Protein backbone atom coordinates (compact mmCIF):
# COMPACT_ATOMS: atom_id res chain seq x y z
CA UNK A 1 0.00 0.00 0.00
CA UNK A 2 0.98 3.96 -0.29
CA UNK A 3 1.68 5.84 2.74
CA UNK A 4 -0.56 9.11 3.61
CA UNK A 5 0.71 11.01 6.22
CA UNK A 6 -0.67 14.35 7.86
CA UNK A 7 1.35 17.44 9.57
CA UNK A 8 -0.06 18.84 13.11
CA UNK A 9 1.76 22.57 12.20
CA UNK A 10 -0.40 22.48 8.69
CA UNK A 11 -3.07 19.91 9.29
CA UNK A 12 -2.50 18.88 5.65
CA UNK A 13 -0.61 15.56 3.76
CA UNK A 14 1.34 13.87 1.89
CA UNK A 15 2.24 10.35 0.33
CA UNK A 16 5.61 8.92 0.74
CA UNK B 1 -4.05 -8.80 -6.03
CA UNK B 2 -7.61 -7.69 -4.63
CA UNK B 3 -9.09 -4.36 -4.94
CA UNK B 4 -8.76 -1.37 -2.31
CA UNK B 5 -4.36 -2.00 -1.91
CA UNK B 6 -4.05 1.72 -3.56
CA UNK B 7 -8.00 3.36 -2.16
CA UNK B 8 -6.39 2.79 1.30
CA UNK B 9 -3.45 3.69 2.33
CA UNK B 10 -1.41 3.28 5.62
CA UNK B 11 -2.87 6.16 7.13
CA UNK B 12 -0.98 8.37 10.16
CA UNK B 13 -2.52 11.36 11.90
CA UNK B 14 0.24 12.50 14.59
CA UNK B 15 1.95 14.91 17.25
CA UNK B 16 5.34 14.27 17.47
CA UNK B 17 6.60 14.02 13.51
CA UNK B 18 9.53 14.09 11.70
CA UNK B 19 10.22 13.91 7.84
CA UNK B 20 13.47 13.93 6.23
CA UNK B 21 14.00 16.01 3.14
CA UNK B 22 17.41 13.52 1.84
CA UNK B 23 17.40 10.11 2.75
CA UNK B 24 13.56 10.05 4.09
CA UNK B 25 13.74 8.45 6.90
CA UNK B 26 10.54 9.42 8.75
CA UNK B 27 9.00 9.22 12.64
CA UNK B 28 5.96 9.74 14.44
CA UNK B 29 6.03 9.98 18.39
CA UNK B 30 3.75 10.57 21.76
CA UNK B 31 0.28 10.31 19.78
CA UNK B 32 0.34 8.27 16.40
CA UNK B 33 -2.32 6.91 14.08
CA UNK B 34 -1.49 3.54 12.16
CA UNK B 35 -4.34 1.95 9.69
CA UNK B 36 -4.11 0.09 6.73
CA UNK B 37 -6.46 -2.19 4.67
CA UNK B 38 -7.65 -4.98 6.59
CA UNK B 39 -4.80 -4.03 9.73
CA UNK B 40 -4.37 -1.99 12.48
CA UNK B 41 -1.05 -1.43 14.86
CA UNK B 42 -0.64 0.68 18.10
CA UNK B 43 2.15 2.34 18.97
CA UNK B 44 3.99 5.54 20.83
CA UNK B 45 6.69 5.37 18.82
CA UNK B 46 6.47 4.73 14.66
CA UNK B 47 9.29 4.87 12.21
CA UNK B 48 9.58 4.48 8.38
CA UNK B 49 12.65 4.20 5.73
CA UNK B 50 13.21 3.10 2.66
CA UNK B 51 16.20 0.76 0.82
CA UNK B 52 14.74 1.74 -2.17
CA UNK B 53 15.90 2.76 -5.41
CA UNK B 54 12.53 0.86 -6.87
CA UNK B 55 9.15 1.70 -4.46
CA UNK B 56 6.93 0.04 -1.83
CA UNK B 57 10.48 -1.84 -0.97
CA UNK B 58 9.59 0.65 2.50
CA UNK B 59 10.55 -0.98 6.02
CA UNK B 60 8.23 0.24 8.99
CA UNK B 61 8.91 -0.17 12.89
CA UNK B 62 6.65 -0.03 15.50
CA UNK B 63 7.16 0.72 19.70
CA UNK B 64 4.22 0.93 22.22
CA UNK B 65 5.88 -0.34 25.10
CA UNK B 66 4.86 -2.61 24.00
CA UNK B 67 3.34 -2.14 20.55
CA UNK B 68 0.59 -4.61 19.53
CA UNK B 69 -0.58 -5.08 15.18
CA UNK B 70 -4.19 -6.50 14.61
CA UNK B 71 -5.15 -8.43 11.39
CA UNK B 72 -8.67 -9.26 9.83
CA UNK B 73 -6.72 -12.11 7.91
CA UNK B 74 -8.10 -12.88 4.51
CA UNK B 75 -9.55 -16.41 5.01
CA UNK B 76 -11.12 -16.13 8.16
CA UNK B 77 -8.62 -16.68 10.65
CA UNK B 78 -7.98 -13.31 11.73
CA UNK B 79 -4.53 -12.50 14.28
CA UNK B 80 -3.26 -10.12 16.83
CA UNK B 81 -0.19 -9.70 18.63
CA UNK B 82 2.34 -7.82 20.93
CA UNK B 83 5.70 -7.01 21.26
CA UNK B 84 8.56 -4.19 22.79
CA UNK B 85 9.04 -3.93 18.40
CA UNK B 86 7.03 -5.14 15.47
CA UNK B 87 8.02 -4.58 12.16
CA UNK B 88 6.40 -4.62 8.67
CA UNK B 89 7.60 -4.73 4.88
CA UNK B 90 5.69 -3.04 2.22
CA UNK B 91 6.07 -5.23 -0.62
CA UNK B 92 6.38 -8.25 1.11
CA UNK B 93 4.88 -10.96 3.55
CA UNK B 94 6.99 -10.65 6.68
CA UNK B 95 6.09 -9.14 10.05
CA UNK B 96 8.46 -9.38 12.75
CA UNK B 97 8.09 -8.94 16.34
CA UNK B 98 11.07 -9.04 19.15
CA UNK B 99 10.53 -8.50 23.56
CA UNK B 100 8.35 -10.53 24.49
CA UNK B 101 6.57 -11.27 21.38
CA UNK B 102 3.31 -12.89 21.64
CA UNK B 103 0.85 -14.07 18.90
CA UNK B 104 -2.73 -15.41 18.45
CA UNK B 105 -4.99 -16.80 15.46
CA UNK B 106 -7.22 -18.88 14.96
CA UNK B 107 -4.72 -21.63 13.36
CA UNK B 108 -2.07 -21.31 16.80
CA UNK B 109 -0.88 -19.34 19.74
CA UNK B 110 2.90 -18.27 20.64
CA UNK B 111 4.61 -16.31 23.33
CA UNK B 112 8.28 -16.26 22.56
CA UNK B 113 11.03 -12.95 22.96
CA UNK B 114 11.90 -13.11 18.84
CA UNK B 115 8.93 -13.85 16.23
CA UNK B 116 8.29 -13.36 12.46
CA UNK B 117 4.56 -13.99 11.01
CA UNK B 118 3.21 -13.26 7.49
CA UNK B 119 0.29 -11.26 6.68
CA UNK B 120 -1.03 -12.87 4.09
CA UNK B 121 -1.10 -16.54 6.32
CA UNK B 122 -2.16 -18.22 9.15
CA UNK B 123 2.04 -19.26 9.95
CA UNK B 124 4.50 -18.68 12.38
CA UNK B 125 8.29 -18.64 13.70
CA UNK B 126 10.41 -18.44 16.36
CA UNK B 127 14.09 -18.16 16.68
CA UNK B 128 15.76 -19.46 19.38
CA UNK B 129 19.28 -17.80 19.02
CA UNK B 130 22.60 -18.81 20.38
CA UNK B 131 25.49 -16.51 18.61
CA UNK B 132 24.34 -17.77 14.87
CA UNK B 133 25.21 -14.88 13.31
Amino acid sequence: VPITYVNRATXKCARY
Amino acid sequence: GKTGDTDQPIHIESDQQSLDMQGNVVTFTGNVVVTQGTIKINADKVVVTRPGNEKGKEVIEGFGNPATFYQMQDNGKPVKGRASKMRYELQNDYVVLTGNAYLEQLDSNIKGDKITYLVKEQKMQAFSDKGRR
